[PDB]
RNA sequence: GGGAGCAAACCGGAUUAGAUACCCGGGUAGUCCACGCCCUAAACGAUGCGCGCUAGGUCUCUGGGUCUCCUGGGGGCCGAAGCU
RNA sequence: CAGCCGCGGUAAUACGGAGGGCGCGAGCGUUACCCGGAUUCACUGGGCGUAAAGGGCGUGUAGGCGGCCUGGGGCGUCCCAUGU
């Protein structure tokens, strides 16, 4: 069994882009779905989209890097250069709103699930909810 | 109390010149004219690189030295300025410049850091009308300071008063020179101030 | 210019030794060879040859390599007929990278070189008279493409990219972009501009090789009169 | 021009059928104080001709540091051996809080006010190393900006 | 109980300054078996179990298929990314 | 002498003195004690192939942990009001 898909999911993640895939699978949940979403609103996948893998339903996540480069080693900036599963089975993890964190004094996401729904901090912020912190990607 | 010994001979510590002593310390005598070099047997000997302490450290006992003040008197308004909201840096500058034994031998009345003081001390200076006889007398921006017409009558002021005609001020005060009063108008500003110190480095000094 | 439908000489090599990286390269694998897809190859032909259009019509300059066997003198010839450096024998602890000092080689080349000759040729004993034409016979045979050579490199032109690849790891220590002709066994990333197709295999060396040369020179200032080189490749047969 | 500031030189000693065989190495920063730091590791025989080979490395990798009004863009951790550096960037006023190595980089970078941790290896070697990689890393709401951009 | 060969202890023989040892000729417990105890270890991959992911090449054991290729399971070398 | 590192077998910047020098200043120094440095107990924030560290293996009880879709409840969790 998995323990925790979210992980898994975002471990795929950092392991596909790492190596510069192209598009990987990672089987499908609506909560899953939903935390991809958001990495396309901020741009840290080119976007997903949902496919059948031998008749079971998974989400290929279509990763994004940067531009061929200069000197030894032409191996592109990573869009995706951290990501972090936070809550976690058997230790979760609850910020309301005052404590909501500021992801590299500015520049990147934390993803948290409220009660209003999977949103970024400064989308729980404004919306004014906390909740589940779930990662934190940069 | 304060310091008491060869002041004329920090003009030389630092190795910069070092206001203090007045007209002396200002005339080819204080040293750095005649010379430059530290006191004590090993003078004109080459010193081995400072250490990455030591400035922090001169850059600090220069400063004080300045100012003539003891490090207990000197790191409190520190405290006070890192507390306090704004560039800390500057409002020690800005409070140290704040001091009535300064607002005073800023406003000319007698020549030397060290003259403000026993000035002070000795009375014949007022604030606003009552007088004080406090070198650490915390000036705001308002304040009338005053020579009392009682010492006023003085030659050691006179003189020094007569100097002070044709001379300029601070843009921080208006010495008035016919009732020898003189205001103090707003803090001062590290853009505004003369001085031979890198007040970043103090800071660092104390993040000890 | 350009070519169409060179499978008449080329197509694919090497069997399954590959570098999965290449991977994208590769079309099918027949009888357990590779088989390159020449239709991207083309794509990347024009990209690349753009490429060496503009650095030429710049005043810039190329440096071939192989010391490949192979291609060792399909390279001399194409280079030669681009007033163009190139390295053959062996490439050499960093030339490039060490330049400077490599460069001081061709120094003592001259200074050898032209005190052969006539003047004073023999004002000296003769333990030391064949000694001498020793040295210089040496830096004769490496450095003899490397001569025309004065500043860096505005380019690098490779065959084998992973038999010289002591080549390819140099010129990106110095920004310097690189040119390649190569092909499966080999490391696509590492090469700028990229020749899909046969590390190995005269036959084909020349074809491409030879076209770049088509390519220098046309514009620059020239034209199109076939090269002495497609006569080594009856050579082989 | 630049500023030279070399943090340490050391002695590292060789052995040999008769004895010790000694050698010298130095570890230099160059600075613009503008967003341009250099760093240097210079071995050779005589202290000097260490310093001197240090700097001319110095110039050669060269780091190229979005400041931002004295200081860092945004945090970041650094991880070179079992050398970490911590960088976390502050308001003016507050000074260059950290130490030796991690200091005199950022002070040569033109930075004035950010706050610095080494946690693991003190080893100056690598905690300058870090330092540099950890600059070499930073990235600005521009920078970000554009590779996420559709 | 059993006891052929071996062999702690032990008897002798060499050997060395000594030789309570390596060498030698013997030899009891034991080593074997039943039943009960002991629970130790460089009990070692000196690496806890599980599930997911992330280039390859090669050699081997055993299985399926449209069989000098493909697909599954195990042992082994090199090696991408990465770790240290 | 000495906090640690380590100083003295007739050139000791380290012992004792003197000159000078640095720091502070009606104080300054020693002791002891608490935080800190010490991410050296690591929640923030550490490890366990060779550094200290995988239990001889297994079975399995408490406990911890749980795949995909829908619906009800609102214990966790979140927001607002309010009292304290
Ligand atoms: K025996
Ligand atoms: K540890
Ligand atoms: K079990
Ligand atoms: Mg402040
Ligand atoms: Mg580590
Ligand atoms: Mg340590
Ligand atoms: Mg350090
Ligand atoms: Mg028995
Ligand atoms: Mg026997
Ligand atoms: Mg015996
Ligand atoms: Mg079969
Ligand atoms: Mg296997
Ligand atoms: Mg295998
Ligand atoms: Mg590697
Ligand atoms: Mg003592
Ligand atoms: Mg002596
Ligand atoms: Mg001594
Ligand atoms: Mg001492
Ligand atoms: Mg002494
Ligand atoms: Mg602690
Ligand atoms: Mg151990
Ligand atoms: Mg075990
Ligand atoms: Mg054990
Ligand atoms: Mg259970
Ligand atoms: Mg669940
Ligand atoms: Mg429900
Ligand atoms: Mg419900
Ligand atoms: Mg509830």
């Amino acid at each position: 069994m998995l323990t925790d898909p979210i992980a898994d999911m975002l471990t795929r993640i950092r392991n596909a882009t790492r190596v510069y895939k192209e598009s990987t699978d990672v089987p499908a949940s609506r909560f899953k779905e939903e935390i991809l979403r958001i990495l396309a609103r901020e741009g840290f996948i080119k976007g997903y989209e949902r496919v059948d893998v031998d008749g079971k339903p998974y989400l290929r996540v279509y990763l994004k890097y940067g531009p061929r480069r200069q000197g030894p080693d032409p191996r592109p900036e990573q869009v995706i250069h951290h990501i972090r599963r936070i809550s976690k089975p058997g230790r979760r993890v609850y910020v309301g709103v005052k404590e909501i964190p500021r992801v590299r004094r500015g520049l990147g996401i934390a993803i948290l699930s409220t009660s209003k729904g999977v949103l970024t901090d400064r989308e729980a912020r404004k919306l004014g909810v906390g909740g589940e912190l779930i990662c934190e990607v940069w | 109390g304060r310091y008491i010994g060869p002041v004329c001979r920090l003009c030389r510590r630092e190795g910069v010149k070092l206001y203090l002593k007045g007209e002396r310390c200002y005339s080819p005598k204080c040293a750095m004219e005649r010379r430059p070099y530290p006191p004590g047997q090993h003078g004109q000997k080459r010193a081995r690189r400072p250490s990455d302490y030591a400035v922090r450290l001169r850059e600090k006992q220069k400063l004080r030295r300045i100012y003539g003040i003891s490090e207990r008197q000197f790191r409190n308004l520190f405290e006070e300025a890192s507390k306090k909201k704004g560039v800390t840096g500057s409002v020690f500058l800005g409070l140290l410049e704040s001091r009535l034994d300064n607002v005073v031998y800023r406003l000319g009345f007698a020549v030397s850091r060290r003259q403000a003081r026993q000035l002070v001390r000795h009375g014949h200076i007022t604030v606003n009308g009552r007088r004080v006889d406090l070198p650490s007398y915390r000036v705001r921006p308002g304040d009338e300071i005053a020579v009392a017409e009682k010492s006023r009558n003085l030659e050691l002021i006179r003189q020094n008063l007569e100097a002070m005609k044709g001379r300029k001020v601070g843009p921080w005060l208006s010495l008035d020179v016919e009732g020898m009063k003189g205001k103090f108008l707003r803090l001062p500003d590290r853009e505004d101030l003369a001085l031979p110190v890198q007040e970043n480095l103090v800071i660092e000094f104390y993040s000890r | 210019v350009k070519e169409l439908l060179e499978a008449g000489v080329h197509f694919g090599h090497e069997r399954k030794r590959w570098n999965p990286k290449f991977a994208r390269y590769i079309y099918a694998e027949r009888n357990g060879i590779h088989i390159i897809d020449l239709q991207k190859t083309m794509e990347e032909l024009e990209r690349t040859f753009r490429f060496i259009e503009d650095l030429a019509m710049r005043g810039g300059t190329i440096l071939f390599v192989g010391t490949k066997k192979q291609a060792q003198d399909i390279v001399r010839m194409e280079a030669e007929r681009a007033g163009m450096p190139y390295v053959n024998q062996r490439w050499l602890g960093g030339m490039l990278t060490n330049f400077k000092t490599i460069s001081q080689r061709v120094h003592r080349l001259e200074e050898l070189e032209a005190l052969f000759a006539s003047p004073e040729i023999e004002e000296r004993p003769k333990k030391e008279q064949v000694r001498l034409k020793h040295e210089l016979e040496r830096l004769q045979k490496y450095l003899s493409g490397f001569r025309l050579l004065k500043r860096l490199p505005d380019a690098i032109f490779v065959v084998d990219p992973t038999k010289e690849a002591i080549a390819v790891r140099e010129a990106r220590k110095l920004f310097i972009p690189v040119i390649a002709l190569a092909d499966t066994d080999s490391d696509p990333d590492l090469v700028d501009y990229i020749i899909p197709g046969n590390d190995d295999a005269i036959r084909s060396i020349q074809l491409i090789l030879s076209r770049a040369v088509d390519l220098i020179i046309q514009a620059r200032g020239g034209v199109v009169e076939p090269s002495p080189s497609y006569a080594l490749v009856q050579e082989a047969e | 021009d630049f500023e030279e500031k070399m943090i340490l030189i050391r002695r590292t000693a060789r052995m040999q059928a008769g004895g010790r065989r000694f050698r010298f190495g130095a570890l230099v920063v160059v600075g613009d104080r503008q967003g341009r730091v250099g760093l240097g590791f210079g071995k050779a025989p005589e202290v000097p001709l260490a310093v001197q080979k240090a700097g001319y490395y110095a110039r050669r990798n060269m780091v190229e540091v979005p400041l931002q009004n004295g200081t860092i863009p945004h945090e970041i951790e650094v991880e070179f051996g079992a050398s970490k550096i911590v960088l976390k960037p502050a308001a003016p006023g507050t000074g260059v809080i950290a130490g030796a190595v991690p200091r005199a980089i950022l002070e040569l970078a033109g930075v004035t006010d950010i706050l610095t941790k080494e946690l693991g290896s003190r080893n100056p070697i690598n905690i300058a190393y870090a330092t540099m990689e950890a600059l070499r890393q930073l990235r600005t709401k521009a920078d970000v900006e554009r590779l996420r951009k559709g």
